[PDB]
This record gives structure tokens, sequence and C-alpha cells, in this order.
């Protein structure tokens, strides 16, 4: 539903990313549709890849990594 | 603390906070996947290095020539579960002149969680086991919790994204169920099934860990070269 | 300081807020209990009350036998009735075993007691909240009640009643006495004594009863016995015939 | 009772053992230098309260063997407990290994004693500092030991402990030489009592001073013998 | 701050604890016990949480000596740590008196070791309700334990999360056959009692567990229902719902 | 100080974590350690400690870090040594032990699992054994040795339980400035006085003080020689050596 405002690529699989997503909510949903366009940007494109909603959910979801673990 | 502090406390839902946080041990935790098929068991475990000059943890403990665990949580609790085990796999060599059972020694292991869960000053231990095995009924997979839950299942993970594994083997649960006799597909799918598992953290041939049981095997743990025939 | 009633510890006013606390957890079945002397017998009876019929209404039940000559009857929550029932019987068996002879309705109020004053004086024990009626027939006291309460107090009685009500028992009992001018009925069959008791708490509690409704407990000479329902429905036909 | 006394703190420390450091602090002070063939201990008496029994009251330093002495600061009464199970492992030692202590394994056991109260349970640590001196058997070495409240011990050539430590150890930089002692004993037990009058002050009956020779000579030094050493280095 | 500790008292008479427990039990599933007059049919509901399980593979209902069956439900390491006393417990007094232990003895025994964890600061009440039951030579028996440590006897006894539905269908039964049933018969309304019992749990799938102990059938042993009559109870509750 | 924990009135608890607190502090303990510095090459291993002085009243050769537990096996700790003065014991006692048992030198593995073994007892009284310890300790040793079954290793052993075998490890105050440089200057190729030379670069450089042979110690464990603390001379000529190598560039 994001992504049909931009423009994307006709290479795209909404299960795979979804697949790749657990236990995320709308709100953080709609922050990787986003955020892939950020990475098109910095590549420099004028179409937001399949490749990058994968990359914008590392870069933005609700927490920073499981942490430091020492012998977690 | 309000509620939240102490094993001893309840809890106006029912509950206790203690328990859930001993399982964020878990999901700090690396991932492990544990598979069965109805003639080997295979444990899949992540192994992870501390940095670079470090080496690897071992993730898998032979408890005995047919039965292994495998950690999924804080190291030095799962050495105080294994000493157990142990001690009462020997003895029932010992005693019964016979091979310690895998859905009995899950009982045993349920009490000894229960008892620091009852008294004033002890505290659930923080780590999850999947205990695979060898007997007289078979292969078996076993799924241990802080909580102090055994139970039995074609196929399971431990750890963070633990999901994404058990996707996967809802895919491929039949798959698997029917290849007997050939070990080394039941060891391809759980290298597949914790491909699914990565933080790009990618599989080398000193990251990962197999462990096997058969029929006609004792239990093995795989490591180093021995583990290049499946990457 | 501010733990003066999560332990037993006196308070500033020189007090025990938690035994208190006890006596008011005596009054949750909020089951009545009267009990009367005859001349040659015992006799208490207490309420008998089942939310549901999907229970068995004989396994329901406060008037447990604790000696062959002494029954106990418990106001308070069951469980801790349990515990205070087992407690009992241990104590009678052992001093059996080291004395000879059954033991005395008298000692045993008096043992339980000082284990009761144990529970309120540890900072782990918790007291039970159940209200304790001995009554039995002693051959060198004669019938006898002694109740013993949370607190390890206890006292003998004439009559008592207990329960959330039991003021109007009280009044009853009271009245009678004071016509007879005497501490106890005269009563020569425990029968009749039975009627009489059922009378009063008809007039106290204010509400009529049934064989269902009623349980029923006597201490005779070298016994005690409990009448099952069909022996408690005589002595309600018994008692529209006086 | 197994109840901690001791709680981890989140600083890297525990609590009870800074509190520890505080009351070795608050404690009497004593200077330990060693020659060449002698060691110093020298203390502070809070003799200024008057009608005080000094003859049958035990000096701040105690012999605990022939020839090993322990000085300490910070609560009194503690002491007195190392004190005993000290002397107790000096007899063992000759009993089942035959011949006397030596001065670091003394050290080493009381360094495990204070220590043990730390990490046990039910028990506080001590807040006791000492000072450890003497000979080793067939030996002529002084050796200076110092443990503290920690269950840390060092060697030192010359230490101090107790209040105001401080300024006497900036003193001891700067009148005690690591290359070399003062070599008359005479000369040595001057240089302690000059540092002493640093912060002792308030004439010289505070002052006490115990020498000990090897060959198992322990000797203390009566008041008037430090008022002639006073009034000598008062002079000059 | 009286939700604190067991050994606290309240001046309600409650002991917040203890009421706590129940929540916790409350969050169990539907298990039932029916009461018939040659023995007693336990039933389990198991939830079939995910497609990687074993089915029948899991046992929530174990047997203690052997005439005595357990099912409980709350918290099921607990649980599994209660029925484990019980069986010490159990070969203690067949060891002591040479005979399989009575239902009646099973119930004290289990009864005190609960109450016990409410006097002490030391430990924890279990969160769990317990119904068990079996054959003994004075008849068939069924109790259900409370996690205050409190139980009665019972003609049909619940928990779970569809004990509203169950309790009522209950009444039923008993409306139906004031004389009894068949334990033969019981087999089928077990399974329908608990499928009735999970439309307030229809986000999941199940599987049905049933257990019996009757004198006509299994000779007074504790034995699981298999094969085609479990196949066939499951079909009769299946077309009634349907 | 007084840092937000909502635990600290335990000492097994937790922790919304998921993970104890007591043990995260103890491995905040180990940061004030004075710094040990310890290369593993294939021809043997070299320990490395800053003796630490604090006066130059104290002295500093009668004090060291080097701690010997047996000929094949050298320790050096690292934190609170009031701690380690327990452990260390226990170590050479279990080293005796399997001597006795066995007539056999033990695993350098399986003696720094020991000592962890030793590190979790700390509790009210829980699991299956006797809790006598109250509080987790606060010291980090490396334990270097020699089997003849692996040949040299070098194991860190944490005061949480738990053992990882390190090539080069640093711990200490200056523990990070030494592991950046550790990560680049490390290889396998390395030779045993190559090695030294760069224990004595990296020590430098974590230095507080100034380098010296009176406030630096360096021990060695080789496999036909053992254990062997270098005493101070050596030492001296080592480090006139690098500052001939330092002016050479």
């Amino acid at each position: 539903i994001h992504s049909r405002k931009m423009t994307t690529d006709d290479d795209i699989n909404w299960q795979e990313l979804a697949r790749s997503t657990d236990e995320f909510n709308g709100a953080q949903l709609k922050a990787v549709t986003v955020e892939a366009g950020m990475i098109a940007l910095r590549n420099g494109q004028s179409s937001v890849k399949h490749e990058d909603f994968v990359e914008g959910i590392s870069e933005v979801q609700a927490r920073k990594s499981k942490s430091v673990s020492f012998y977690a | 603390n309000n509620y939240d502090g102490d094993t001893v406390t309840f809890s106006p839902t029912g509950r206790l906070f203690q328990v859930e946080y001993a399982l964020e041990a878990i999901k700090q935790g690396s991932v492990t996947v544990g598979l069965r098929s109805n003639t080997h068991a295979v444990l899949v475990a992540l192994k992870r290095n501390a940095d670079e000059l470090s080496s690897y943890q071992k993730k898998i403990i032979k408890c005995d020539e047919h039965m292994g665990l495998s950690l999924a949580g804080l190291a030095p609790d799962a050495r105080v579960l294994s000493n157990y085990l142990r001690q009462q796999c020997n003895y029932s060599s010992l005693v019964f002149n016979r091979k310690l059972a895998v859905e009995r020694a899950g009982h045993l292991l349920c009490d000894k969680a229960q008892k620091n869960t009852q008294s004033y000053g002890g505290r659930p231990y923080g780590v999850g086991l999947l205990i695979i095995g060898y007997d007289k009924s078979g292969a078996h997979l076993l799924e241990f919790q802080p909580s102090g839950n055994v139970t039995e299942l074609y196929g399971t993970a431990i750890g963070a994204r633990s999901q994404g594994a058990k996707t996967y083997l809802e895919r491929t649960l039949d798959t698997f169920i029917k290849i007997d006799g050939n070990p080394d597909e039941l060891i391809k799918a759980g290298v597949e099934a914790i491909s699914q598992s990565l933080r790009d953290e990618s599989l080398t041939v000193d990251n990962l860990s197999i462990a096997i049981v058969g029929k006609d095997t004792p239990f093995t743990i795989y490591d180093g070269e021995a583990v290049a025939k499946y990457i | 300081a501010g733990y003066d009633r999560h332990i037993t510890i006196f308070s500033p006013e020189g007090r025990l807020y938690q035994v208190e606390y006890a006596f008011k957890a005596t009054n949750q079945t909020n089951i009545n209990s009267l009990a009367v002397r005859g001349k040659d017998c015992t006799v208490v009876i207490s309420q008998k009350k089942v939310p549901d019929k999907l229970l068995d209404p004989t396994t329901v039940s406060y008037i447990f036998c604790i000696s062959r000559t002494i029954g106990m009857v418990v106001n308070g929550p069951i469980p801790d009735a349990r515990n205070a029932a087992l407690r009992a019987k241990a104590e009678a068996a052992e001093f059996r075993y080291k004395y000879g002879y059954d033991m005395p309705c008298d000692v045993l109020a008096k043992r339980m007691a000082n284990l009761s004053q144990i529970y309120t004086q540890r900072a782990y024990m918790r007291p039970l909240g159940v209200i304790l009626t001995f009554v039995s027939v002693d051959e060198e006291l004669g019938p006898s009640i002694y109740k013993t309460d949370p607190a390890g107090y206890y006292v003998g009685y004439k009559a008592t009643a207990t329960g959330p009500k039991q003021q109007e028992i009280t009044t009853n009992l009271e009245n009678h006495f004071k016509k007879s001018k005497i501490d106890h009925i005269n009563e020569e069959s425990w029968e009749k004594v039975v009627e009489f008791a059922i009378t009063h708490m008809i007039d106290a509690l204010g509400t009529e009863f049934s064989k269902n409704d009623l349980e029923v407990g006597v201490a005779t000479k070298d016994k005690f016995f409990t009448l099952s329902a069909e022996n408690i429905e005589e002595r309600l036909v018994a008692i529209a015939e006086q | 009772y197994d109840r901690a006394l001791s709680i981890f703190s989140p600083d890297g420390h525990i609590f009870q053992v800074e509190y520890a450091l505080e009351a070795v602090k608050r404690g009497t002070c004593a200077v330990g230098v060693k020659g060449k063939n002698c060691v110093v201990l020298g203390c502070e008496r809070r003799s200024t309260l008057k009608l005080q029994d000094t003859r049958i009251t035990p000096s701040k330093v105690s012999k605990i063997d022939s020839h090993v002495v322990l000085s300490f600061s910070g609560l009194n009464a503690d002491s007195r407990i190392l004190i005993e199970k000290a002397r107790v492992e000096a007899q063992s030692h000759r009993l089942t290994l035959e011949d006397p202590v030596t001065v670091e394994y003394l050290t080493r056991y009381v360094a495990g004693v204070q220590q043990r109260y730390t990490q046990s349970g039910g028990v506080r640590p001590f807040g006791v500092s000492t000072l450890i001196a003497g000979f080793d058997p067939r030996d002529d070495e002084p050796k200076l030991y110092q443990t503290e409240p920690s269950g840390i011990y060092s060697s030192w050539s010359a230490q101090t402990i107790g209040r105001n430590s401080k300024t006497v150890r900036e003193f001891l930089e700067k009148n005690y030489d690591r290359k070399e002692p003062p070599a008359t004993v005479e000369e040595c037990v001057k240089l302690t009592v000059r540092s002493l009058l640093e912060v002792v002050q308030t004439g010289a009956k505070n002052i006490e001073i115990t020498v000990v020779k090897p060959d198992s000579d322990i000797v203390a030094l009566s008041s008037e013998e430090i008022n002639q050493y006073v009034t000598q280095i008062e002079q000059e | 701050g009286y939700d604190l500790s067991n050994s606290v008292f309240s001046p309600d008479g409650r002991n917040f604890q203890v009421e706590y427990a129940v929540k916790a039990v409350e969050n169990g599933t539907t298990s039932i016990g029916i009461k018939c007059n040659d023995g007693v049919v336990f039933a389990v509901e198991k939830l079939i949480t995910s497609k990687l399980l074993v089915p029948q593979k899991n046992v929530k209902i174990q047997v203690v000596d052997r005439h005595i069956g357990c099912v409980y439900s709350g918290l099921i390491p607990d649980g599994r740590h209660l029925v484990n006393r019980g069986r010490e417990e159990a070969a203690s007094f067949k060891k002591l008196y040479k005979t399989p232990i009575p239902i009646p003895a099973f119930a004290d025994r289990l009864g005190q070791y609960v109450q016990a964890h409410t006097l002490y600061n030391s430990v924890r009440p279990f969160g769990v309700s317990t119904i068990f039951g079996g054959v003994d030579k004075n008849g068939a028996h069924l109790y259900m334990l409370e996690p205050s440590g409190s139980y009665w006897g019972y003609k049909g006894a619940a928990t779970g999360k569809g004990r509203q539905s169950a309790k009522a269908e209950l009444e039923k039964l008993v409306d139906h056959h004031p004389e009894g049933l068949s334990a033969r018969e019981a087999v089928k309304q077990a399974a329908k009692i608990i499928y009735l019992a999970h439309e307030d749990n229809k986000e999941k799938d199940f599987e049905l567990e049933i257990s019996w102990c009757s004198l006509s059938e299994t000779n007074g042993l504790h034995k699981f229902v298999k094969g085609d009559l479990l196949q066939e109870a499951i079909d009769f509750a299946q077309k009634e719902i349907n | 100080f007084l840092t937000r924990s909502e635990y600290d009135r335990g000492v097994s608890t937790f922790s919304p974590e998921g993970r104890l607190f007591q043990v995260e502090y103890s491995l905040e303990a180990i940061k004030l350690g004075s710094t040990a510095i310890g290369i593993a090459t294939k021809e043997g291993v070299v320990l490395g400690v800053e003796k630490r002085a604090t006066s130059p009243l104290l002295e500093s050769d009668s004090i060291e870090k080097i701690v010997e537990i047996d000929r094949h096996i050298g320790c050096a700790m690292s934190g609170l040594t009031a701690d380690a003065r327990s452990m260390i014991e226990h170590a050479r006692t279990a080293a005796v032990t399997h001597n006795l048992y066995y007539d056999e030198d033990i695993n350098v593995e399986s003696l720094t699992q020991s000592v962890c073994d030793l590190a979790l007892r700390f509790g009210e009284g829980a699991s299956g054994e006797e809790r006598l310890m109250s509080r987790p300790f606060g010291v980090a040793l490396l334990i270097a040795g020699h089997d003849a079954d692996d040949g040299y290793q070098l194991f860190h052993a944490e005061p949480s339980g738990t053992f990882y075998r390190y090539n080069a490890k640093a711990i200490g105050s200056g523990s990070e400035g030494a592991q950046a440089e550790l990560l680049n200057e490390w290889h396998s190729s390395l030779t045993l006085k190559e090695a030294e030379l760069l224990v004595l670069k990296i020590l430098k450089q974590v230095m507080e003080e100034k380098l010296d042979e009176n406030n630096a110690q360096l021990s060695c464990i080789t496999k036909q020689d053992g254990f062997k603390i270098y005493d101070n001379e050596k030492t001296a000529e080592l480090i006139k050596e690098l500052k001939e190598k330092e002016a050479a560039e």
C-alpha cells in the first residue's frame, strides 16, 4: 500500500519481504518502504530496486542490533 | 520492582516476570536449529566468535555416544545442566544396564528447573537446550525452555531469528520426514534452514557446527574441515 | 519500622496487628456452630451449606474426629482446618504412646494452644485462621468444651457459639441458663439435647433447617459419633411434636 | 545467617572495602622504615587523655613470633582477631613443617585472612591495615611488608599508614633514600622520630618506638629513651 | 503491600498471593473429571500449537501409583513437580502398609503439601489445579485440588478456560442421569464437553486425550483410551457440534 | 555512581536485559586492571605485565603479577588481585591433583575450564552444589601454557565462567588501545623474539609511567624449558634493543 505511491521496479516480490520481516508493526513497515528510497537516492537511481527494501530492514527497525553479547 | 522482582512473587496477571526475563536469554542467544527424520537426528549450531583474534565458542556438548545437547543462551548455566544430564545417563548405564531415554531425561530436567523456581534465593536458568538422541524408540528431538517445558517436535529452533527457521521447516516439513537412511540430505536441509536465520553472518567452515546421531552411527560432532562437505 | 505487621512484632501501641488479621479470616465460610453441655453428653451442631449441586454433600464437613472421645469443630478456612486436624491427630497418638492412656481434652487444648503461640512468635510462621472447639465427655471433669483461637489463648465454657452472627446465639444461651439457674442442661438422653440445640439455633439464626442443611456431632461416654442425615431428620420431626 | 554483607557495586568495587579503607584512614598513624640490619616501627599513641594506665595496657605493636612484629591502624577492637589467628598459624608452621615462619609466608596468611571476610557471606571485611615486619630465620635481611584490608599484600622499602600518612610519606620520599638506608640503628630510629614529629606533635610522650634486630631481638624503647632522642632532634 | 508474601494477612481476610495463583490456573486448558458409577473418566484438551509437533507424543495426564489418575491445569512444570511429590508419598504408604494408597488418604497428603507453601516466606504457593481420582476398594472417588490447598468431593469437576461451558454441561449431565451413567458411556461425553469448551478457545486446533480408571473395563487400573474407541469418541463429539 | 538499576537486591536476579547484572559489573572491573599483554605464537607464549609502581618508596621488584601454576602452565592476573589470590591457589591444587591421578600434564584448556567452574559459585544457596561465594570475582586471567597435544595455547578466563582461546589478548585499562594494534600487527609467521619485542612495543603505548625493567616484567612459557620468568637484567637488554630499532625509523 505504501509502495504503490512510489515507483518500483518490476522484479519485486512482496512475499519475500514479508517472510523476512516477522513481528513488524505497520509503522515499522511504512518505515521500510520510505527507507528503501533513501538508499535509492544514495546510489543514485530513479527507480527503487527490490534489494533496497531488504536493506531498510536493518537500517531502521525498532532496535539497534541484538546488543553486545559476551556469552549470550 | 513492584511484582517484577523476585522468584517468589505473584503477579496479579497470574504470571511471573522472572520467567520472561530468562527467556530473553534465549533471545540474545545465537540461533540453533534442530531437525530429525525417523533414522537420523541433526543439530546445526551457529557458533560465534568474539573477535578476529578470538576463536569460536562451542555450542554442542556431547552427552553420550547416542545423545547430545546444544545450548542457546548463557554458557555458565548450560554447564550446570550438561553435567547433570551426563550424570544420570551414566547412572542408567550403571544401575539398569540401559541407555537413558530422552523422553525421561526431559522430565528430570524439568524438576531441576522447577525447584530453583520454587525457593527464594534461586533463579531460573537462562539457557535453553535442544537435546537430540537415538534410542530404542528411535530418533528424538526435545526442546527445553527456561520455564522447564519439554516438548517433542519434528524440527525446531531457538535463538535470535528463530521464526525464520520455523517457517522454513514449515514448508520442508514433509520432505525431511520421508528421507531416511541418507543422513547427508538431512544435514544439507539443516544448513539451508539456518541460512534463513543469518544477519549476513556467512556460513564458514569454522562458524558452522554440525552434530549427528543415527541408527547406525554414534553421536558425532563435525567441525573444521568435516563440515566442508555440506558447505 | 515500616514492617510491624508483615512479621510478628509489636506496634507502637504495644500490639500484634497480624494476629488480629488472623481473627479477621475466621468468618469467611460463614458457618456457625452451637455447642451445649448435657448432663452426661456434649452436643455440637454446625451448618452445612454447599454453593453448588455438583459437590458431593457427604465430603463437605466441618466436624473432624480427632480422638475417639474428642471431637473438633472448626470455624474458618478449610485448608487451615485440615492442617489443624492433622496436627491434633499426631499429638493424640503421641500422648497415648508416652503416657499409656488416651489424651484428655484439656491436655489437647493446651498443646494446640502452645503450638499456636509458636506460630505467632516465629517471624516466618503464618498463624492458623481457625477457631477450634474441642468437645469431650471426660470421666474426671465431665462433659467439657474448650475453645482455642488463633492467639493461642483458650478458655472453658458452659456453652458457646462461633460464627459471624454468633451474638444472636449468645443471647439465646444467656437467657437459657438464666432461667435454669445451673451451668448445664439436666437431660439424661443425648437425643433431647440435640433437639434443644437445634431449637436454639432456629430461634437465633431466624431460619428453619433441613437434614442436608445441618451437621451434628455428639460426644457420649467413651465415644464420639456423628449422625447421618437420616437421623438428623428424625430429630427435626420430634421438635415439632414437643 | 548466610545472607551477604557484601554487595557488588556497579562501580567496579565493593562499597564495604571503600568504607573499610576510610575506617583505616581514621586510625592512628604508623611508620615503618627498615635499615640495613634492623627494622623500626614507630607508632603514635594517644596518651593525651590523663590518668591512663599504660603499664598494663598493650602497646600498638604486637609480637606475633619471636622475630615477627605486627603494627596496625584502624579498628582497634577488630585487630585482636587477626592477632590471635596469626599467632596460631605461627605455631602450626613449626608443628607440621618445622622452622619458625618466614615473614613472607605469614604476610601471605594474613592477606588471605582479611580477604576471606570479604569474599564470604555473613561477614563484613575488617577495616584494619597492618605493617608486618621482621627477619627470616637463618637470615639477616630486614623484610618490611604492608597488608591492607583489601586483602592485598605489598612489599615496601618504607611505608606509612593511618591518619595523615600522606604528609609523612612525602617527608619520607625526601628524607629516606631508596638506595641507602641509614646504616646505624640509632640514626634510623632518629629518622623515624623526626618523621613522627610532623603530625604527632605536642611533646614526646605520644611517641612509641619498637626496634627489632635479627636473632630474635625485639625490644621496645621506653619514654625516657625517646625523650633523649627527641631532644637531640629538637636541638639540631 | 499485603500482596508481597503468603504469610501476610489482610484485614479483608485476603492473602493476595494465593488469590493470584488462581489466575495462573485460569490460564490452563480445559480439563474435566467425570465421576461415573464404575470409576472416573478424565479428559484433557492438548493444544496443537504448531505443525512441527509430534502428535500424541506428550501426556498431560499422568498416573500415580496405578489406580489414581492425575491431570492438572495451570503451570505445566509446576504441576509436574506436584505429581512427582505425590508419587513419593504413595510409594511410602505402599511400603509401610502393604496396600495401594486409598484415594481419600492420597487427598490428605497432597492437600497438606500444598497448604504448606503458604506458611513460609521461603516458598511460593503452587499455581495449579489438580483433578485426581480412581477406583479403590471403598469405591470410585474424585477430588479437585485448589492452589489454595482446598478440596471437596465432586460428581463432576472441571478447570481451565472453558470451565464456564464445562460446568454448565455437567450440570445437565447430572440432570440427564440423576442415578449416574456408565464409564463406558462417559467416553463420548468427555469428548462432547471438551469440544464445547473449545469455542471460547477457538483460536487454535487441539488434540483430545481421554483416560479412565473404572472397575468394569480396566479392572481398577488407570489406563488410557486409544485406537478405535478414542477415534469414535472424537467422531461423536464432531457430529454433535456440527 | 548510582547508575539506574532495577535490581541490586539479589545476586542472581533478572534484569529486563535477559542477563545477570552482577556479571556485567564484574567485567567493568577489568577495565581498571593494570595492563597485561599476551602474545601467543607457535613457538612459545609471552606474558608481559606492567608491575605498576605507585611510590618510589614502594619496592616494585618484590611485587609481580606473573604467577606460576606449574612448570608447563603460567598465568597472569589483571583486575582485583585479592580474588585472584584464591583462584590461583585452587588452580595449583587442580594441576597437582591431575598429576597425582594420572602422572600426566594437564591440558591448558581443562585447567582454564576448571577455574571457570570455580568462578560460577556465587549465590545464596541454589543448585545441587553449595554456594560458598556471595559475590562474583572481579578478576580475569590470561592462562598461557603448552601441552603436547595442541601445542601452545593462550586462554582468556573471565569472571563470567566463560573462556575464549585467543591468539593474542590484552586486558587491563589500556586493553582497547592494545587490541586495536593486535588486530593489525599480529600474524602466524612470528618468532619468539619478534613477539617478545612486540609485547614491549604495545606495552610502551599503554605505559602511564615510562618503560624500564622496574615497572615492567616479562615471562615466557616454552616447551623444553618450561615456564621461565625473565629477570630484570634481561628485560633491560630487550628494552634497549627496542630503543635501537625505534631510532632506525
